[PDB]
């Protein structure tokens, strides 16, 4: 999703409420860089300070629970990931072999979804068909599409 | 709505169009 949900908010409340040392429903701007990292993330000092500038615009030095949840809502996204792309190929590998054919990859791109262009299809074939030696080695092709 | 097969195809197509964007820069209006 592009936005947060009640089942995510219910877990983030338990972490935020330990840093609510005043009991008023707020944390400080210095506890922000603690609570986001104690939730298992690791943003930079610069990314943390830029998210503080988005909520400390009133100059009060404090952050309410819904203002902290705006940072988490902005962090949710529908974009691509290796764990999402890998499952699409695993659904099409009906034999469970860890490889598919060039005919299957051409068909599943030209028939299903929106119909992919032949110059995009023939490139998607080329880089997998060379590596898997006449088969499509999808398990490593997942990485070659999104490595950084 | 679309089928499980159709959204699985569109996930592979979107990842490949991102791979094409970083290779060929033809739609690099992002920056």
């Amino acid at each position: 999703a592009d936005q947060l949900t009640e089942e995510q908010i219910a877990e983030f409340k338990e972490a935020f409420s330990l840093f609510d040392k005043d009991g008023d429903g707020t944390i400080t701007t210095k506890e922000l860089g603690t609570v986001m990292r104690s939730l298992g993330q690791n943003p930079t000092e610069a990314e943390l300070q830029d998210m503080i500038n988005e909520v400390d615009a009133d100059g009060n030095g404090t952050i309410d629970f819904p203002e902290f949840l705006t940072m988490m809502a902005r962090k949710m996204k529908d974009t691509d990931s290796e764990e999402e792309i890998r499952e699409a190929f695993r659904v099409f590998d009906k034999d469970g072999n860890g490889y598919i054919s060039a005919a299957e990859l051409r068909h599943v791109m030209t028939n299903l979804g929106e119909k992919l262009t032949d110059e995009e299809v023939d490139e998607m074939i080329r880089e997998a068909d060379i590596d898997g030696d006449g088969q499509v080695n999808y398990e490593e092709f997942v990485q070659m599409m999104t490595a950084k | 709505g679309p089928g499980s097969e159709e959204v699985s195809a569109m996930v592979i197509q979107r990842a490949f169009r991102r791979h094409l964007l970083q290779r060929s820069l033809k739609h690099a209006s992002f920056l």
